[PDB]
């Protein structure tokens, strides 16, 4: 997963 | 009826979606893979409600301020409300453009009653998918404003590169199922629960693995809001 | 059923009111006349909801942190929820104690899902009358693990940029509007319905813009 | 009226  | 917003207008309202995926190298911000699914899914679920949806990709700070300023200058006499969805990177009180950051409150300041007469006493909805400071994980707003943040200040806002952001996934899922029935806070509360229980982060870094996320609703609304 | 908080407990829960009226000279803040009437009114309208209301007066920052920490360490197993009301001066992100300022999030941190297990998955309400200027897992099992800031709700008397008004002889508009609606609809309306009306009542009083910050995962009825 |  990636973050903003 | 006297505790609800008057929804007896020709149209539900305008809905602007800002989809920032690619950013300039100077910002050092990576590509937000999965946001294209979000922007398209949001286009569908918000049109279903009855919104006039328009999507812009990779807007600069100047462009974002411009299109929102131009929007508030439009005639919203025969509109019930206004909605704006922001999809990008971000920190506390700010959201990322392709060429840097710009304060969120500056973006929403255009739609205040003293600058937008035709939207006075009508709900202004701002949905924001972005980080709001991650140290844990100024024009004032007005009444009839609502901010649906993807996360709580100090915490991460997660995004699946192959499915989209957790907040948008949950939002459209609830809107397609109960968007015509439930009041706006009921919808957002279910979005809160969906994000809080259905998702956990995936990473080979155990420090950033199986982390949780809770969205944040900031409501200055004075009435109840049903989309029907 | 699954969309409302379980209210089937022996008691509704504890409600702690911090009533700060007199402040030290070094704070530069004046006396908050009328806040005593707010505290007394809040005591009555919250006892009627079913809360066990406790009132503290003129608390220092260390005092505010201590009593809330102690309260978070109490056994809330047979309680439905928790409530805290703050009556004092305030700036951005901070509330005024008798001797200075303390971060609001430091006060609420004691009740996070990882620090307060007996209030886990339970509503945690914070009502704040003031100006606003201008970490472990809750469970080892991923299936029961929830965000630590979940089930929190904040009811501010105003927003940053505007003032929070208080009548020296009567009290704040926010408290009066809050108690009035709680008396009439505290047992039949959902929490957001109540607070939305509160926002309207203070708005039609005419600036002051009350708001609600909700991290709730269910609907809240005081039953 | 006073402010907080
Ligand atoms: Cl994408
Ligand atoms: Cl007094």
């Amino acid at each position: 997963d990636e973050v903003d | 009826a006297t505790y609800q917003y008057n929804m007896n207008f020709e149209k539900l309202g305008k809905c602007i979606i800002i989809n920032n995926k690619n950013f300039d190298k100077v910002t050092g911000m990576g590509v937000r893979n999965g946001t294209d699914k979000d922007a398209e899914a949001l286009f569908k679920c918000f049109r279903s409600l009855g919104f006039d949806v328009i999507v812009y990709n990779d807007c600069s700070c100047a462009k974002m301020q411009d299109l929102l300023k131009k929007a508030s200058e439009e005639d919203h006499t025969n509109a019930a409300c206004f909605a704006c969805i922001l999809l990008s990177h971000g920190e506390e009180n700010v959201i990322y453009g392709k060429d840097g950051v710009t304060p969120i409150k500056d973006l929403t300041a255009h739609f205040r009653g003293d600058r937008c007469k035709t939207l006075l006493e009508k709900p202004k909805l701002f949905f924001i998918q972005a980080c709001r400071g991650t140290e844990l994980d100024k024009i004032p707003v007005e009444a009839d404003f609502l901010f649906a943040y993807s996360t709580v200040p100090g915490y991460y806002s997660w995004r699946s590169p192959g499915r989209g952001s957790w907040f948008v996934q949950a939002l459209c899922s609830i809107l397609e199922e109960h968007g015509k029935d439930l009041e706006i806070m009921q919808i957002l509360t279910r979005v809160n629960d969906r994000v809080a229980r259905h998702f956990e982060s995936q990473s080979d870094d155990p420090h950033f693995h199986e982390k949780k996320q809770i969205p944040c609703v900031v409501s200055m609304l004075t009435k109840e809001l049903y989309f029907s």
